[PDB]
């Protein structure tokens, strides 16, 4: 289910009222997170969880959660670079309801955009290094893309 | 290990005739004019090796004659168009004894990347070549390479003096192949220079 902040805290716990808050009611056994555990850690430890008990079927789930994962991975060590939030953004947007075969990677995404939409500041902090995906090659000069 | 043209044969050769047809050889091969045919762009580079940048003329190959009885070396630089076959036969049999024939270029050798409808398929399935060089186009200095080829293709090759006496056969030396010869080197080579650099 979806993260939510204090301002979420005054509202009951019904189907309707968690259903236009952005969130779902779920079991109704909460978890509060307090300002010392990092949220780029607890949402690490969620994605990896839900990667690692996926069930593999279909393809954007099974070859995007290890993706997400090693995003969170990589933020964890500081070892972020430009493009990896907007590649969860996108990954989120492609794992929706019906998105998936089942409805199993909606709800795994789903503390992922909440942690983006409520705690965004948390995540650049990690990216620290340029883009570097390719190395240099002897002999061949590289296409400057702009 | 000659060649008999009027058979893989052996070295037919007084002492003095030998000296006199190392002679005759000797002012053959250093002496040697082109016959002036534009076929196609490698006739481009051929004249681009006539020029002053390159100088053919430094190797008395410079003549250039725009008639066919005066020149003794037919350049077939370019394609063997089927319309122009022809008149690359009727311009080869205008020449006279001794001459030589340099294919340049691909299409020279083989019609090159033109396997098509109006093209003949290399000048040597009508006219005996001698030396054959690849390029598309050769650069002007594979051209004197080739000359210079042919040079020494002429130095040992045996033919009659005069037509009154003697054998009258032509005799054409059976070269090591420039591939098997530079076979020693090319195989050695190890680093080339990156292609970024100037
Ligand atoms: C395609 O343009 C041309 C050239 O290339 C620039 C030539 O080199 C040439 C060649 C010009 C020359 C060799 C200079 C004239 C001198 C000549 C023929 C002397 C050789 C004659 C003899 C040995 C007979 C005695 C011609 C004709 C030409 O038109
Ligand atoms: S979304 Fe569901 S069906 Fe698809 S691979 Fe993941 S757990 Fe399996
Ligand atoms: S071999 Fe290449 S450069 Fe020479 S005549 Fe043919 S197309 Fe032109």
């Amino acid at each position: 289910t979806d993260f939510l902040t204090e301002a979420h805290l005054d509202l009951p716990m019904e189907f309707e009222s968690i259903g236009k808050a952005g969130s779902r009611l779920g079991t109704a056994l909460a978890m509060a997170v307090d300002h010392e555990i990092n949220m780029v850690s607890l949402v690490r430890n969620l994605e990896e969880f839900f990667a690692r008990e996926s069930c593999g079927w279909c393809t954007p789930c099974r070859d995007g959660l290890p993706w997400s994962v090693k995003i969170l991975r990589a933020l964890e060590r500081g070892e972020g670079q430009p493009g990896d939030i907007e590649t969860l953004e996108q990954l989120c947007r492609f794992l929706g309801p019906g998105k998936t075969f089942c409805a199993h990677a909606p709800g795994a995404v789903e503390p992922l955009q909440s942690a983006i939409k409520y705690f965004r500041e948390e995540f650049e902090a990690g990216i620290k290094q340029p883009f570097s995906n390719t190395h240099l090659i002897n002999g061949i000069q590289p296409n400057l893309l702009k | 290990d000659y060649t008999l043209t009027r058979e893989i044969v052996t070295d037919p050769l007084n002492v003095f005739m030998g000296k006199l047809n190392d002679m005759v050889n000797w002012g053959r091969k250093n002496s040697i004019w082109p016959y002036n045919f534009g076929l196609s762009c490698c006739y481009v580079e051929m004249v681009t090796s006539f020029t002053a940048v390159h100088d053919v003329a430094r190797f008395g190959a410079e003549v250039l004659r725009a008639s066919p009885r005066q020149a003794d070396l037919m350049v077939v630089a370019g394609t063997c168009f089927t319309k122009m076959a022809p008149v690359i036969q009727r311009l080869y049999d205008q020449m006279l004894e001794p001459k030589w024939v340099i294919s340049m270029g691909a299409c020279a050798n083989s019609g090159g990347m033109y396997d098509i409808y109006s093209v003949v398929q290399g000048v040597d399935k009508f006219i005996p070549v001698d030396v054959y060089i690849p390029g598309c186009p050769p650069r002007p200095e594979a051209y004197m390479q080739a000359l210079m080829l042919l040079q020494e293709s002429i130095g040992k090759e045996r033919r009659p003096l005069s037509w009154v006496v003697g054998d009258q056969g032509v005799y054409r030396a059976n070269m090591q192949s420039e591939r098997e010869r530079k076979r020693g080197e090319r195989i050695a080579v190890t680093n080339l220079r990156t292609p970024d650099e100037i």
